[PDB]
RNA sequence: GCGAAUGCCGGCAUGAGUAACGAUAAAGAGGGUGAGAAUCCCUCUCGCCGUAAGCCCAAGGGUUCCUACGCAAUGGUCGUCAGCGUAGGGUUAGGCGGGACCUAAGGUGAAGCCGAAAGGCGUAGCCGAAGGGCAGCCGGUUAAUAUUCCGGCCCUUCCCGCAGGUGCGAUGGGGGGACGCUCUAGGCUAGGGGGACCGGAGCCAUGGACGAGCCCGGCCAGAAGCGCAGGGUGGGAGGUAGGCAAAUCCGCCUCCCAACAAGCUCUGCGUGGUGGGGAAGCCCGUACGGGUGACAACCCCCCGAAGCCAGGGAGCCAAGAAAAGCCUCUAAGCACAACCUGCGGGAACCCGUACCGCAAACCGACACAGGUGGGCGGGUGCAAGAGCACUCAGGCGCGCGGGAGAACCCUCGCCAAGGAACUCUGCAAGUUGGCCCCGUAACUUCGGGAGAAGGGGUGCUCCCUGGGGUGAUGAGCCCCGGGGAGCCGCAGUGAACAGGCUCUGGCGACUGUUUACCAAAAACACAGCUCUCUGCGAACUCGUAAGAGGAGGUAUAGGGAGCGACGCUUGCCCGGUGCCGGAAGGUCAAGGGGAGGGGUGCAAGCCCCGAACCGAAGCCCCGGUGAACGGCGGCCGUAACUAUAACGGUCCUAAGGUAGCGAAAUUCCUUGUCGGGUAAGUUCCGACCUGCACGAAAAGCGUAACGACCGGAGCGCUGUCUCGGCGAGGGACCCGGUGAAAUUGAACUGGCCGUGAAGAUGCGGCCUACCCGUGGCAGGACGAAAAGACCCCGUGGAGCUUUACUGCAGCCUGGUGUUGGCUCUUGGUCGCGGCGCGGCUGGGGGCCUAACCCUCGGAUGGGGGGACAGCGCUUGGCGGGCAGUUUGACUGGGGCG
RNA sequence: GCGAGCUAGCCCUGGCCAGGGUGAAGCUGGGGUGAGACCCAGUGGAGGCCCGAACCGGUGGGGGAUGCAAACCCCUCGGAU
RNA sequence: GUGGUUCGUGGAGCCAUGGGGGAAUCUGGGCGGACCACCGCCUAAGGCUAAGUACUCCGGGUGACCGAUAGCGCACCAGU
RNA sequence: GAGCCGGUAGCGGGCGUGGAUCCCUGGAUGUCCGAAUGGGGGAACCCGGCCGGCGGGAACGCCGGUCACCGCGCUUUUGCGCGGGGGGAACCUGGGGAACUGAAACAUCUCAGUACCCAGAGGAGAGGAAAGAGAAAUCGACUCCCUGAGUAGCGGCGAGCG
């Protein structure tokens, strides 16, 4: 059937990893959003 | 074998033996081993004729025997040429396969007259070279892709085409 | 302050005890446990797999895995069962995988390069993998682990010591690891098969046979020593105009040994010696059986790989990735202590394992007949084969069971007699379906259209005969004819997997590719043609300037394009348009450059307006331009006993349709008129051709083969149809268990004929009219779905278009700048047709060249260009490439009018 | 700001196509001429080539429409170095 | 050629600058809105400067502010 | 000031007026990530020099401590010793910077220099002793509140801005 969740640790994982989003301006920023903002986790936390 | 190699001579004295027959997958250019004097070597450009059994080179002196090239200012009137050696020794100047090279159809000063091969005529310069011979190319022209598309074969854009589209899509398109 | 917003939120009823149990691969019986078992445990019949419903490696998910307790909810019923609850416990590695090694894409990235800032790029080096590389295997052993735990057998790297050895000693160099595809020799395990030849546990019941009888098995792994087997390279000297920046390496030339020689890396024997080893098995559960003790047997011939040796060999073209090891060596230290070796002792980590794993544990929110990558996949039969029917090992019976067999939908089976007429349509289905022999038409680019079309064969028995693997060849095996005789049934690929063919036409050639959830086509794609921009630092595409792309390409090339084999052939017009060329003349921006006026000024002055002329591209004007856009006439007369026409007369246009074709899918008058096909034929197919509106390049006529394309016809055959009529399995119905769902103000809702806002159960008159239900059948409740997509209306919105409006991106362009020298020159001007001079200032031609840029080619120097130009500022211009707005009202529907 | 574990592509690097059939370049031999063209016979094994599994697809009909499913089941079909 | 200013090209200045020319050191040199005379102001083209206004994460106070569908959405194993 | 081992009430055991629980403030530890900075990296993991005990090395040899990124000055010498960067609800200035919508269209205009993004300062920045303002020869830092004033005024002189 072929959804689009096929999850790739090595994939999914890159791609988002709390590095890049770091390395980003963008990802950093709603990042430290989220953080304070709202509390939780995060992506790779994930 | 997806790779380059020679293409511009500007080392003499050396001994020009014609390596061999590599005819060559990659540009048009049909090229053999040429064996130096060291034993330094080189796929070198495709020049037509100048038999496996080596035997040439170039140089500041002289030495037309087909193939073979030395600077503008050391060259004949009236001779077929390639290794289109364009500004001082930018190596190749043209002539890729491209048989039908230039002419050193008059000279002038520090500057020497050429047959555009490709289908015009002006002057190069002073010192810059080129090496006469033909091309090697046997017309690579021609040849059929029959019930195929040799192209795809190609490696070489399908990159297909398409005008009439479905759209108003691409540059000047 | 609330019915009331298809309102929000929460609960709660509906339909409704009807609809569903997630594949029609079925079960049933005996015992056992339990409070209680169709749904659990043992056992015995039976059915379904079997290329899976097999084990395996991965990825994903992470305790789901085992064991003892337990069922409240999740298990679409139960439930003592669980991949559910609580508790305990389970997965150990110098040699398996990941790292402690290597790089391509790519990502990072000190230096370097450009951005308003954030940032962009990016060398070397680093990150980066089932690609490279690397040192093991078989058995046993628990409730779970296992190449890790046992044990038996096989190794590797580092370290210290000594023993022997030799210029060791970088990674800098060189080989070097290193490879495409299609195909195939030689050899060998995996794997399979016959053995009645060896071992052993037992049988035969029945008619028969104790017999080469039935049933199990007769293997797995290994130091090197060792013969079948290949598998990779040659051996010395010297020159090294000297390279691979530095010398001995390898590269290149010369003379000798230049073999089936010797060299060094996998299979067989084996065999050290070990294990297993099933059928046991006295103690023991004689049964959740098996944990663990006879002995095992341990042997022969047969078949044989789609990747085992191996980096094979042969062919071919689109011509097949980079860093550990091996040898050469500088720095450099060893050179009685540096590296190679030998023996002996010493050292060896970090994290990964359970079980699921063509899946209820993985994605689809669920135990959803959806998808998901690699490994032989056991046999018997079928020409072969992971296709097929039955089954081996192992797996499972779909997680809802009984009971009736009505209509009715599903899936499937059958028919006489006719045998498409059913109908838009042979849509479906049915014919036909496999191998061998015979036999094969029009046409052809001679390859093919042929599997064409059309027959005939096949089964099991015995006879004599010929072949290739069988180490000679002599129980063994295979390809095979042969021809003869003969047996039986309706049938002899017996079942099962398996084309209907033909005749014709149109388009596009063809294999293709594409609109995932309608459409695979005449749509794009093409091999192939033609115009065509481009000389490199290209031209176009991204980019704010770097820069990448292009392309380490270089005119047999790179980009732009309209058609889209091949054949035949592409004619007529450049008045407008785009463009290419021209640039003498008109025009005209910024600007130079002065007449002259103006304001204030006691005055020198001090600000503007300023115009004659010189002045850019553009536009105007001349030409060239059609596989550039685009277009390619009208009516009157005339031989025509009747009709254009052979001719003739003309008005306008840039010429004014040519060759081929034609009611074509461009022809509405039309089912045009003639012909054929038929019992009739508005589809076809041929021919005419007054072509409502074909036409050569978005080609034109045709064209073999080719198409899940479209349309036309004939044979074959069937319930497609003349109505069918029977039947088989599945719901529907009755039982038990469970138990939704949109819509709905509310309601005990009958027909009539009339009515109302003009298509009423509810209003009037009337007629039939008990109360409820279940199996049904669709008509009305303007039934359900959705605040019509067709419509108009809001001076709503969003996409594409051009001579819409404006504006920007880019491109061309005058003067100006860091854009420096030297000379050759003509024009203006005012002053003193003129000439002499003079300040003024305008045009322009030259190597240079010191910026600039580029250039490189081995260093910073040379080289090329060079005052360019890049590039900054203002000028002007093109400019739908893009961005933003706009494009009225009326309207006895919107529009056109 | 967020995304190619959707899908269209493109770069890098592996894996994969059970069987069978058709029989072009070639090379071997023979063939009247000077050599040959060129013929035939053998060998030979190409092709986006044919017949077909897995695998890729998803026309043509059948079911399904509060499905098994927000595209699936059934018969059927094309591609098959 | 743009800015800011109330100034949207305007009779349109001051200050700030994108390009090009490129003055003066006290009778110097801008200014008082085109410019000019005279008057009047100011002295640039470098720098530092607490206090007076803003803002609630934090802690307190107070409420014609609320009561579990109101209040921050979240009154306590919630940005879960 | 005399009770306690936190919300756990429960089992099993215990500290305490020769000043416990806890309230304060200043401490010593502060494992791994995170600007991370020793090196690599899919955060919370895996890798290297110097010192280090010497450590079981029972008749045989390891963690701990450590240490070091890079841009900033500059005592330059061979460069030794100071600062930074990451945050942070709201608020601050600079750097850059938009359509809707109003004008009952819409190109001028408006929303605005707003919303957002970026950099950076602070606890507050902003700004700040005048080539200022205006004209009574009058005033004097900057800022902020009221007022001046919805005035003088800008303009398809329209909506508005002001």
């Amino acid at each position: 059937m072929k959804r689009t969740y096929q999850p790739n640790n090595r994939k999914r994982a890159k791609t988002h990893g709390f590095r890049a989003r770091m390395k980003t301006k963008s990802g950093r920023n709603i990042l430290a959003r989220r953080r304070a903002k709202g509390r939780h986790q995060l992506t790779v936390s994930d | 074998q997806y790779r380059i190699i020679d293409f511009k001579r500007d080392k003499d004295g050396i001994p020009g033996r014609v390596a061999t027959i590599e005819y060559d997958p990659n540009r048009s250019a049909n090229i053999a081993l040429i064996n130096y004097a060291d034993g330094e070597k080189r796929y070198i450009i495709a020049p037509k004729n100048l038999k496996v059994g080596m035997e040439i080179m170039s140089g500041p002196d002289a030495d037309i025997k087909i193939g073979n090239a030395l600077p503008l200012e050391n060259i004949p009137v009236g001779t077929l040429v390639h290794n289109i050696e364009l500004k001082p020794g930018r190596g190749g100047q043209l002539v890729r396969a491209a048989g039908t090279s230039a002419q050193v159809l008059g000279k002038e000063g520090k500057y020497v007259i050429v047959r555009l091969a490709s289908g015009e005529v002006r002057m190069i310069l002073g010192k810059c070279r080129a090496t006469v011979g033909e091309v090697g190319n046997g017309g690579r022209t021609d040849k059929p892709f029959v019930k195929a598309g040799n192209k795809h074969h190609k490696m070489k854009a399908p990159n297909v085409r398409g005008v009439a589209m479905n759209a108003v899509d691409h540059p000047f398109g």
